[PDB]
RNA sequence: UAGCUGGAGCCCAACGAGUUCUAUCAGGUAAAGCCAAUGAUUAGAGGCCUAUUCUCAAACUUUAAAUAGGUAGGAUGGCGCGGCUGCUUCGGUGAGCCGUGCCAUGGAAUCGGGCUCCAAGUGGGCCAUUUUUGG
RNA sequence: GCUCAACGAGAACAGAAAUCUCGUGUGGAACAAAAGGGUAAAAGCUCGUUUGAUUCUGAUUUCCAGUACGAAUACGAACCG
RNA sequence: GGAUGCGAUCAUACCAGCACUAAGGCAUCGGAUCCCGUCAGAACUCCGAAGUUAAGCGUGCUUGGGCGAGAGUAGUACAAGGAUGGGUGACCUCUUGGGAAGUCCUCGUGUUGCAUUCC
């Protein structure tokens, strides 16, 4: 239950989506915790665009 | 030091008589403080049944009574009398306290022919200073220099009743 | 026949699914259980305004 | 002891070790009713050296007590009283000092002028109904408080001082316990210093040598038993007129001569 | 009732802390509470009037009522799907003022302020706080540098 | 007689002591758990070898008595009975239960073990370095009385004490050890400097 | 019987949240301790005592985590001026409330639309990672 | 108002335990009862006065459906110690 | 640099053993008519002012005990999440996070309010 609802948070309701997160302490330990879920990095220009 | 507050007197002195039972025994026997001290004696209850000794819980076994001032001095001097002045080494505490025993009431004076009674003297030396450790505010101990110790008390037995302590 | 005793299995599942219920934040306290001192007073001083 | 016995050791509060305070008592005395907020409770503390008389108006914050005014034996010279500064009659007079004392600060001197003769019976000023006098517990502190106590001498100064202090005159000097009633004739005599003076007459004639030693410091002023009534009325109308560095002991060591001692006593030891 | 008693598995909640035991302090007795008032609840063992049950012991509440030895605490309870605002009289020797609010009480008045100044100058301004973020770039001089390295494995300082 | 000890080997339970609350507990087999000199000076014996469990486990009572006598016994005959000191260092304070259908299967005592965990010291030798490799032995053949897998290791420590022998000899040559039978402790700076004795007090 | 569910609506759109962050409370489980109290327990050393020493505790404990627990993070706030009280105070002294004029850049992150009625079925459960009792 | 268990040193009968005295004493005692908490100018012991172990209903807590009963707590309005 | 009264915190403040203190204040101290009080003017109470700093109180010292803060123990013990990780298992690795406690060593031994008062 506490995996289902920080990706509520973070709009990652469904396999292979996608979303830009601004970083700061509160978002990290969010990420922490739903780690074995998700994979993420640091986009360039290229991605973003 | 010689500090004239640094001079021993006798805080009182208590006169026991251990009876071990109630009845007319006890009540001559408290006579016999009534006559020596002029107070009302006060009677002494047993704590535990021990049946050696034939005692049960609360019964009066014992009495005693406390003086002080020129009276415990005179009766202090009568009992040591009897004693003929020879006291004995073990008889002083090492907190300033001696005593001794007098087998017969009779060489105190009294001829009391209430019986035959007699009484454990008890004597306690203090100096000036010791109403700290029982005043009712401010309670302190007493400090060391100013306590009499084995060797003052059987000093101030040789020199005032010319007292020769036995080994 | 020998059955189970207690559980608490489902219970927290079922409390959530109309997820755990704060009162409504409310202005003017029920005044309720208050010293009747002072209660009647504010009433008295009420009516003379 | 052991250190078991360190280890496990509780100490009790300062004042407690000291044997100056019942914390049992200080907390009925302090302790107010929640619902009146930061009204304080107000302490008529009453205290007794072997040579003064201590009264203050107190009441207790958190950084500590605050007092509201003080009053002395040792100051009832300025107004005419220099013997007898522990007795039964300038613990009135200090009483009566400090009830005058308070209700100046408080602007209430005027409005409640109690006893102005020091009546010797149970006195309470009565409340005027728009400003009701100042109100004060009285705190004995490990005194005994037994019938015709110094501390109901002050108690009673206070009373006719103008001050409010829920009481009862079970404790006067003067009140007999078969009778369970109060001898205010017995009581203005204390009051006034009768006893004292009784005494006095009760020194001068049959023991002179007594007498001269006794009272010594009334003679060499030149009291007399005779003088004492008007003394301590004059001295109760004057206060209700104008109530109104070298180092001796060591410092402690430092780290610098701590350690330059324990260098020479060990060497010592060890040659 | 019903299985437990009031007191039941109290045993070291309801307990004094070490060497912390005997006369209750004075600073206890004279805080003030007012209502609206935040406080937390801590049992003490030796004040047994006024006590309230070993559920309270931890929780933090608003002050609702005040008598004379007492205040009315307000606490949530979680009783299956909602919470109940339960109202419960405690004396004030298990009662403390509670913190829970003293940083924003001052930073409510240090806003006010800060806003003050922009109305003065002219300016517009946020005076809200944001999360500890990226740090940004800097350098180093060229200072000594310690080399660390894989320790072999020793059997007899294992232990 | 008893039961096998595969059936009390693996650390189920909470430890359940002999108390107020267990009792009718059958004694120990293990009293003894020190043999050899063991009243022997600590400057005697500096030789000092360990088995060591490697498993965490119960061990029982017989099994540690049983590993002490032939432990003993390999060492006094091959080295003498004045050459070495053994020392047992677990001691059996688990109680085990036996049921003797299931209504009210709570189990009466049937005997003592002792909890012992990984890198646990089972037994310990000391004795002096010609007679090291008859150390090794006789614990090699203690270990075969234990379930599960032990190490013999040896020691840097002096003897039993908890100093390296290398700062125990330089310690020794100070003047800074005071032998107290096995202990060997080491003074130093602090209590009454009165208290010590002229060579006995060290700065630091 | 309450909970879980459906149907019927209705009332509205700042309010919240099975999450983090900032701050602040509370705890005696793991571990540890016995060279600290209670209890258990091996050994010598020096003079019953002293200083050490091996090993322990669900119904022992001074210390004491991780994970979980509670609270707060403004417009339902604040400040003047003026009133009311039969409550409170020595006292406009306080506690509140009433009226009135001003002030309050929205006070961490992220995300997001959320009062009453009537009733069904259910009230044998089972399995798995981790913790855990009996055997 | 007082301080408990225990210990040290003392006093004819009287010793391991009869009664008295001084010193130490964080509770190692006691508090009807089981156990756990708690308490030292006390909540323990001794003495003095007493009946609040009283009347009227409300509210809250524990159990909890958040019903009842039992038990408890904080007020109010009396009358008392 | 001191005290006294009433306190706050309640050992950095306690405990043990030693040493010392101007003025003042405290205190010890003298007495038992009166109030009061006991077997006992010891205590409590009342009245005093001959003597004393002996005690108390205050200050300092000790390679003191305890208490408090550090360092270290130690990224150890434990523990949140993950693995179609290793191993016969007991258990243990790695990955994303948190993180203790004795011994040992060092330092410290109070701060402070209101009123009056001494230098
Ligand atoms: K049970
Ligand atoms: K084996
Ligand atoms: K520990
Ligand atoms: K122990
Ligand atoms: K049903
Ligand atoms: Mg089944
Ligand atoms: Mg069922
Ligand atoms: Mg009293
Ligand atoms: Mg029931
Ligand atoms: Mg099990
Ligand atoms: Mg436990
Ligand atoms: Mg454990
Ligand atoms: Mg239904
Ligand atoms: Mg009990
Ligand atoms: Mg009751
Ligand atoms: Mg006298
Ligand atoms: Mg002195
Ligand atoms: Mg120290």
């Amino acid at each position: 239950p506490k995996t289902k609802k920080i990706l509520q948070l973070l709009r990652l309701r469904q396999i292979f989506n996608g979303v830009f997160l601004k970083v700061n302490k509160a978002t990290i330990n969010m990420l922490r915790r739903v780690e074995p879920y998700v994979a993420y990095g640091y986009p360039n220009l290229k991605s973003v665009r | 030091q010689l500090n004239p507050m640094r001079e021993i007197k006798v805080q009182k002195l208590v006169l026991n008589i251990s009876v071990g039972e109630s009845g007319d025994r006890l009540t001559r026997a408290a006579k016999v403080l009534e006559q020596l001290s002029g107070q009302s004696p006060v009677f002494s209850k047993a704590r535990y049944t021990v049946r050696s000794f034939g005692i049960r819980r609360n019964e009066k076994i014992a009495c005693y009574v406390t003086i002080r001032g020129e009276k415990a001095m005179q009766l202090l001097e009568s009992g040591l009398k009897v004693k003929e002045y020879e006291l004995l080494r073990r008889n002083f505490s090492d907190t300033g306290c001696f005593g001794f025993g007098i087998q017969e009431h009779i060489d105190l004076g009294m001829k009391y022919d209430t019986g035959i009674y007699g009484m454990d003297f008890f004597v306690v030396l203090e100096r000036a200073g010791y109403r700290v450790s029982r005043r009712r505010r401010c309670k302190a101990r007493v400090g060391i220099h100013q306590r009499v110790t084995k060797e003052d008390a059987m000093k101030w037995f040789q020199v005032k009743y010319e007292g020769v302590i036995l080994n | 026949a020998k059955s189970k005793n207690h559980t608490a299995h489902n219970q927290s599942y079922k409390a959530h699914r109309n997820g755990i219920k704060k009162p409504k934040r409310q202005r003017q306290a029920s005044t309720k259980g208050m010293d009747p001192k002072f209660l009647r007073n504010l009433r008295y001083s009420r009516k003379h305004n | 002891k052991t250190r078991a016995y360190s280890k496990r050791f509780q100490v009790k509060f300062k004042r407690r070790r000291q044997g100056k305070t019942d914390y049992r008592a200080r907390l009925r005395l302090t302790n107010q009713d929640k619902n009146k907020y930061n009204t304080p409770k107000y302490r008529f503390v009453v205290r007794f050296t072997n040579k003064d008389v201590t009264a203050q108006i107190v009441y207790a914050t958190i950084a500590g007590d605050i007092v509201m005014a003080a009053a002395y034996s040792h100051e009832l010279p300025r107004y005419g009283l220099e013997v007898g500064l522990t007795n039964y009659a300038a613990a009135y007079c200090t009483g009566l000092l400090l009830a005058r004392r308070v209700l100046k600060c408080r602007d209430l001197d005027q409005e409640y002028e109690g006893n102005v003769e020091a009546t010797g019976e149970d006195f309470s000023v009565e409340p005027a109904d728009e400003r009701r006098p100042f109100r004060a517990l009285l705190d004995v502190g490990l005194i005994r408080t037994t019938t015709g106590n110094r501390v109901f001498g002050a108690l009673k100064g206070a009373l006719d001082g103008g001050l409010d202090i829920p009481h009862s005159d079970k404790r006067f000097a003067g009140f007999k316990k078969d009778e369970k009633q109060l001898d205010a004739e017995i009581h203005r005599k204390y009051i006034y210093g009768g006893h004292v003076a009784d005494y006095m007459k009760s020194l001068a004639d049959e023991e002179p040598e007594k007498y001269q030693s006794h009272f010594s410091e009334y003679i060499k002023k030149g009291i007399e038993a005779d003088n004492m009534e008007a003394l301590y009325k004059k001295v109760h109308a004057a206060i209700r007129a104008d109530p109104t560095h070298k180092r001796y002991n060591p410092k402690k060591l430092t780290y610098e001569q701590r350690k330059a001692s324990l260098v020479e006593r060990l060497n010592a030891l060890n040659s | 009732p019903a299985g437990h008693g009031l007191r039941s598995r109290t045993r070291d909640l309801f307990a004094r802390p070490f060497r912390k035991k005997g006369y209750i302090p004075l600073t206890t007795y004279l805080r003030t509470y007012k209502v609206g008032e935040h406080v937390d609840v801590k049992v003490n063992g030796a004040v047994h009037k006024g006590m309230p049950h070993k559920f309270y012991h931890g929780r933090t509440g608003r002050v609702w009522n005040v008598t004379k030895r007492a205040i009315g605490v307000e606490i949530n309870k979680q009783v299956g799907n909602r919470i109940i605002k339960k109202r419960i009289h405690v004396r004030v020797e298990h009662v403390q003022p509670s913190r829970c609010n003293e940083e924003f009480l001052q930073r409510k008045l240090n806003n006010d302020k800060l806003k003050a100044e922009a109305k003065v100058r002219g300016e517009v301004i946020s005076t809200k706080r944001q999360p500890a973020g990226p740090k940004p770039g800097f350098m180093v001089e060229g200072t000594t540098i310690e080399t660390v390295t894989p320790i072999p494995y020793d059997v007899v300082n294992d232990l | 007689g008893r039961r096998p000890a595969r059936c009390y080997r693996q650390i189920k339970n909470k430890p359940y002591p002999k108390s107020r609350y267990c009792r009718g507990v059958p004694d120990p087999k293990i009293r003894i758990y020190d043999v050899g000199m063991k009243k022997k000076g600590v400057d005697e014996f500096p030789s000092c070898v360990h088995l060591v469990s490697w498993e965490k486990e119960n061990v029982s009572s017989e099994a540690l008595e049983a590993a002490r006598i032939a432990c003993n016994k390999y060492m006094t005959k091959n080295a003498g009975k004045d050459a070495f000191h053994l020392r047992v260092r677990v001691h059996p304070y688990h109680v085990l239960r036996i049921n003797k259908g299931m209504r009210g299967a709570f189990g009466k005592p049937l005997g003592t073990c002792a909890r012992v965990d990984i890198g646990q010291v089972l037994l310990s030798v000391r004795c002096k370095e010609s007679n090291a490799v008859h150390a090794d032995e006789a614990l090699r053949r203690a270990k075969f009385k234990f379930p599960g897998r032990q190490k013999i290791i040896r020691s840097r420590k002096w003897g039993f004490t908890k100093f390296n022998r290398a700062d125990y000899i330089k310690y020794k040559s100070e003047g800074r050890i005071v032998p107290d039978g096995v202990n060997a402790k080491l003074l130093g700076v602090h209590g009454p400097i009165a208290k010590r004795a002229p060579g006995q007090a060290i700065l630091a």
